[PDB]
RNA sequence: GAGUGGUGGCCACUAUUAUUGGGCCUAAAGCGGCCGUAGCCGGGCCCGUAAGUCCCUGGCGAAAUCCCACGGCUCAACCGUGGG
RNA sequence: GGUGGGGUAACGGCCCACCAAGCCGAAGAUCGGUACGGGCCGUGAGAGCGGGAGCCCGGAGAUGGACACUGAGACACGGGUCC
């Protein structure tokens, strides 16, 4: 169920089980990596790039091509960006939550009696702390990195 | 040199008379393995070992920990967080009866 | 802790006043002429012990279990309670009457030494009966099969004379 | 959350056989569930079963025959020595050779009769009768 | 008087209530503060198991050894310093490890006079 | 023992290797210090009175001993507290009978009859070896007695070897090395009183004792401690064993 | 309420703590371990006691019964406390006189307390001047020292 | 039945302490609500390790006490020789 | 806890001189209550619950509190000194 509201929505994607890319897809791996780099340099987020690739170029997920360099693994958008040095420094979902929290902290300065919007702030910060604990454990963040709202 | 454990000695030498590798200290008895949890006093460390105890009535296990104070020679000089091997000796102070004889995995 | 204390060798009923149990026990007491209930209870306990040993060994396996199994069978058929070809299962079909038939009193009555159970009891207690050349004065002694046929009047007894008046009356029946 | 795939499978089977279902789908598959199904099939408690691949963990399709009184998992997974099977039988089964306990040993998953024959112990994980 | 049995404190800091009397085999004795004097003086102590210890109370001579292995019996002048106690040097107390001055140079004591009854020292350079 | 040594011994606390009735009386004989240890020896009084049966009471048993009727390793023993132990020899010359003391298959001590020719030798296991003043070698045996040898012979003797000694003169007449193929007899443990040949030797770190493997007559292998294995011959026993 | 907890394999400590915690809700266990009966028992844990009679009284029965029950006040020799003791038997109160010494014991009601229609009385008289009271009530014996 | 009753204590009765194995809508019992630190419980596959776990074997856990057969006191209670 | 000593039959903060700031604790320290420990014993289908005088093995005491002589061994129940 939902983490805080305990609702039970079920909507999501229903991906068919396939191994090989479809026959009608004509792009090679070089074309797809060029497209991903170009879209990233236009400034889109990682989740948005895949949406554009699916909608406009007819490419179901890039997780259908084997990594040309490492045969053990398949290809993903963040891996493609890592191969060129355009990958984000902070993981994206943590960054989005931090951005949402900062905007809400300036709303609460002019509206100190808005107590219902403040619980939302507390829940957002709980999510942030869970994420930073996970990323510290895996080494994606330095040992000293800390979330301080006054920063 | 070998002192009976069949493990590799430390790289450099020391001048501690209480060092089994380079001094007059003799080891005999138990040999335990553990993790350092304190190194504040001079030449003394605290080593923790964890084990399981069987509760017969409830047919389940519980976790217990044993903490031992050990003499730390300057040739080895263990720090907080690494795996060490300790051996039993004659009394050395009020609470010290073991000596560190090897660091197996530096922190 | 505590040192050893000697324990009773019989067990008492869980409820003292149960009508059916009282009827059954009265029938047995009158037929075999026992002095008190505890005597009867003694024999009952013996039976239960045998049964408890058979139930435990049917469910066991290993080397000691087989030794104890053959020891139980040998002891049971030495006392005359089982035929010489019986198996462990036949232990569970024994009854209380089988044990009461092995008392020295009952055997003296059945061999024709005495006319009655009570007379047999007295004959034993006063010392007129010998078993394998030795005088025994306990009416509850359990007789081994191997010695059953050497049971006679004691060679010093008044009754060891075919002309004694009381012996003749016993022969008369 | 989901904590134990094997308990779900056995409770699902025992729920479905009480209303006369003829087949079931075990949704999270695993190798251990496959072993338990093989042992159950060898003794005639179920029919044929097969593995179906989605892009996820996979599914098992099982045929029922109406021959199960009850089936369940054992938690925690108690260790048992090679000569202590009788008391677990009395705890879980209805008569002296009625049904099986399923044991994980360092030679594989097997019924407690085979394990007792080989003379080894292991871990109790399920019972079926 | 001088009991060397055990401490009445646990390593956590709590107190211990004594559960028996002091046994005789646990007692110590008065320290011998071996001084420098004109004439030497020693006594004999009967010890556990009926053994003996020679206790030196006043020292006037010493044995000095060089690195070559030869030794000389000379007389003691004074105690230059003694790292064991801050005021041993002023009172001329000799213990193992003290630095003494002789007629052939300074020397460092290597024996225990209260346990052995002689003063042995190695020559300093 | 609040203030000093014990001098008494209750029957119920007696060593488990004696043949004795533990509930018949209260006290038992506390053995004197001597050759063997408490676990592998028994006082002489029980040998005279309980085992062989030459006396009914302790008082007349002491009269036999004080007249010089019993020899242990060829020497007169008069003390009724004197311990008699494994591989010792008991001789009664007046009746002309000899015995060897041996452990049983359950660990208790028994007397085994032997011939007069074999009664003059005693096997002694080498328990330790050291240097003594004058640069001589002292050998310390399994029963506590000692022997001296010159520095020239120092390489013929090692611990666990067996020396065949002639008694009472105490003169060496044989050395039996401990090695593969040697014939051994077990004196303690679960495998006590079994015998056979040596097959393997194994060693361990940090002062744990070493273990040996033995093959018996029928072809079965069993293990024991090295110090529980007594060497008795090269490929056949040199003494009579049950 | 969900499944009983904890059931985990490595959760023995919490399980033992839970059982220990809720055992104190058992009144039988709490009174034995804290020794609550010993602290208030005028007999000091004895099965019988010896005392001196101070006066005779009569106690009314509980409703709906009617009648008067004959009792005495007793001062205990061991600690000086005063209790009330019932005198069983028909006409038994005649054999008691002031300044007599008696042996008393429990009366045998539920939970070691009172019984029947006489609450408040926990003991009964067994001997008078070292002679059994049952004998005196039946006959077969006469009270000494007149 | 040479015993048979009275008082007080512990176990059983009692699944009224519940691991085996109890309860919490209306009968005693779900914190007024939520967030979260230690602890407990944790999805699928492949490779390694061998701490837990399982099997085999050496050295120990005194005697008395417990169970079984056989033997000595008339049988037994008791005591001895062996196996557990 | 470290360094240097003393003392002891012997290792040791056992005790001193100097140098540091360590050591234990909600997985219950510290303090209070009650109690000599065990082999064993009572009860129960078992899982358990309760007890630990008598026989054996270990500890402690000799009116309460301190302290010495002799001896291989005692700070000694039928040996000594003080309150
Ligand atoms: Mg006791
Ligand atoms: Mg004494
Ligand atoms: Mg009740
Ligand atoms: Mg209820
Ligand atoms: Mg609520
Ligand atoms: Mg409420
Ligand atoms: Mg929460
Ligand atoms: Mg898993
Ligand atoms: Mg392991
Ligand atoms: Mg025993
Ligand atoms: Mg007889
Ligand atoms: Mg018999
Ligand atoms: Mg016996
Ligand atoms: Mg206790
Ligand atoms: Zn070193």
């Amino acid at each position: 169920a939902r983490m805080h509201a305990r609702k039970r929505g079920k909507s999501g994607s229903k991906r068919p089980p396939r191994t090989a890319p479809p026959i009608w897809l004509e792009y090679t791996v070089e074309d797809i990596e060029n497209l991903v780099v170009k879209l990233r340099k236009e400034g889109y987020s990682t989740a948005m790039i895949g949406t554009i690739l699916r909608d406009q170029y007819g490419i179901p997920t890039v997780k259908l091509f084997r990594d040309p360099d490492n045969p053990n693994r398949k290809l993903t958008i963040t891996r493609i960006l890592e191969k060129h040095g355009l990958a984000p420094e902070i993981p994206e979902d943590l960054m989005f939550l931090i951005k949402r929290a900062v905007n809400l902290r300036k709303h609460l300065e002019q509206h100190p009696k808005d107590l219902h919007s403040m619980r939302g702030l507390q829940l957002i910060e709980s999510k942030i702390r869970r994420l930073v604990k996970y990323y510290k454990r895996k080494g994606k963040l330095p040992k000293d990195w800390r979330y301080d709202p006054e920063q | 040199r070998d002192i009976g454990l069949r493990i590799q000695p430390p790289a450099e030498k020391c001048d501690d008379p209480k060092c089994p590798w380079h001094g007059h200290l003799k080891i005999h008895g138990r040999v335990f393995e553990g993790i350092v949890v304190s190194d504040k006093p001079r030449k003394t460390v605290t080593v923790e070992r964890q084990y399981y105890h069987y509760l017969k009535k409830y047919e389940r296990y519980e976790l217990r920990r044993s903490r031992i104070h050990a003499h730390n020679p300057p040739c080895i000089n263990a720090k907080v967080g690494d795996r060490v091997l300790i051996a039993e000796t004659r009394p050395l102070s009020k609470t010290k009866h073991f000596v560190v004889v090897a660091v197996l995995e530096r922190a | 802790g505590d040192p050893k204390r000697q324990r009773k060798k019989y067990e008492t009923p869980p409820h003292p006043w149960i009508k059916e149990r009282l009827d059954r026990e009265r029938v047995l007491m009158d037929k075999y002429e026992l002095k008190n209930k505890k005597e009867l209870w003694k024999h009952e306990t013996q039976l239960k012990n045998f049964r408890r040993r058979a139930r435990r060994l049917l469910a066991a396996r290993g080397k000691q279990a087989e030794i104890e199994r053959e020891q139980l069978l040998a002891r049971l058929k030495r006392l005359g309670l089982l035929p010489e070809d019986a198996v462990l299962d036949d232990v569970l079909s024994l009854t209380i009457e089988d044990i009461l038939e092995r008392r020295l009193q009952t055997i003296v009555y059945k061999k024709g030494l005495a006319r009655t159970m009570r007379q047999a009891r007295q004959l034993i207690v006063h010392g007129h009966i010998e078993v394998n050349g030795q005088i025994i004065r306990s009416p509850s002694y359990l007789v081994l099969k191997e010695e059953e046929d050497t049971i006679t009047y004691a060679r010093t007894s008044p009754f060891a004379n075919p002309q004694h008046p009381e012996r003749m009356m016993i022969e008369k029946a | 959350t989901l904590l134990d795939p094997l308990a779900n499978a056995l409770s699902h089977i025992t729920n479905s056989e009480r209303v006369g279902k003829r087949e079931v789908y075990i949704k999270p598959a695993s190798k251990l569930i496959g072993e338990v199904l093989r042992v159950m099939q060898k003794y005639g408690y179920i029919g044929e079963f097969e593995f179906i691949d989605d892009g996820r963990a996979g599914v098992y399709r099982v045929q029922l025959l109406g021959k199960i009184n009850k089936a369940g998992a054992i938690k925690p997974r108690f260790p048992v020595k090679a000569r202590d099977y009788e008391r677990w039988e009395k705890r879980f089964l209805p008569a002296f050779e009625f049904g099986i306990l399923i044991v994980s040993t360092s030679q594989g998953v097997m019924s407690h009769k085979e394990a007792r024959e080989k003379g080894i112990g292991g871990r109790l994980i399920a019972y079926v009768y | 008087a001088i009991w060397q049995g055990r401490s009445l404190r646990k390593p956590s800091g709590g107190r211990i209530v004594l559960a028996r009397k002091k046994r005789k085999r646990e007692l110590g004795r008065e320290p011998s503060n071996t001084r420098v004097a004109e004439q030497d003086k020693r006594k004999i102590i009967r010890t556990y198991g009926g053994n003996k210890k020679v206790r030196l109370t006043a020292a006037a001579y010493a044995n000095v050894f060089d690195k070559s292995g030869k030794g000389r019996k000379v007389r003691i002048i004074r105690v230059i310093e003694n790292p064991a106690n801050r005021q041993f040097a002023r009172r001329n107390i000799i213990t193992k490890g003290a630095i003494i001055e002789t007629e052939i140079g300074k020397a460092k004591v290597t024996s225990r006079p209260g346990q052995d009854g002689v003063v042995n020292a190695i020559l300093l350079e | 023992a609040r203030k000093g040594p014990k001098r008494h011994l209750k029957r119920l606390a007696a060593p488990t290797s004696w043949y004795i009735e533990r509930k018949a009386y209260k006290w038992a004989v506390r053995p004197r210090p001597g050759p063997h240890n408490m676990r592998t020896s028994i006082p002489l009084l029980y040998i005279v009175r309980d085992y062989l049966g030459y006396a009914k009471t302790a008082r007349e048993a002491r009269k036999i001993l004080n007249e010089g009727k019993f020899l242990v390793d060829g020497r007169v023993r008069k003390d009724y507290k004197f311990p008699v132990g494994i591989m010792d020899v008991v001789s009664i010359p007046e009746t002309g009978e000899h015995y060897r003391v041996l452990p049983n298959r359950i660990g208790k001590l028994i007397l085994h009859p032997i011939s007069e020719e074999e009664a003059n030798i005693k096997p002694l296991r080498i328990r330790n070896k050291r240097m003594v003043k004058g640069a001589k070698i002292q050998l310390n045996f399994h029963d506590g007695t000692n022997h001296l040898i010159p520095l020239s012979e120092k390489d013929n003797y090692f611990t666990s070897y067996t020396v065949l000694m002639k008694v009472p003169e105490r003169e060496i007449l044989e050395v039996l090395p401990f090695e593969k193929g040697a014939y051994v007899f077990v004196t303690q443990g679960k495998n006590v009183a079994r015998k056979g040949r040596i097959v393997e030797i194994k060693k361990f770190p940090m002062g744990w004792p070493d273990v040996v493997t033995i093959e018996d007559e029928e072809g079965e292998l069993f293990d024991t401690l090295k110090e529980y294995a007594f060497v008795v011959g090269r490929d056949k026993p040199r003494i009579s064993l049950p | 309420p969900g499944k009983k907890a904890p059931n985990g394999e490595f959760a023995g400590r919490k399980l033992k703590l839970k059982r220990k915690k809720f055992r104190w809700s058992d009144i039988r266990y709490k009174r034995r371990v804290l020794r609550l009966k010993e602290k208030s028992d005028p007999l000091e844990g004895a099965p019988q006691a010896r005392g001196i009679v101070l006066e005779k009284i009569a106690v009314e029965a509980k409703q709906p019964n009617s009648g008067m029950r004959k009792a005495v006040r007793v001062q205990l020799i061991k600690n000086g406390k005063v209790v009330t003791a019932f005198c069983p038997g028909d006409g038994a109160i005649k054999f008691i006189d002031e300044h007599d010494e008696v042996i008393i014991e429990g009366i045998g009601g539920p939970k070691g307390g009172s019984m029947g229609d006489i609450p408040g009385i926990r003991y009964k008289v067994v001997k008078v001047n070292r002679v059994s009271l049952k004998e005196l009530v039946k006959g077969r014996k006469e009270k000494p020292r007149r």
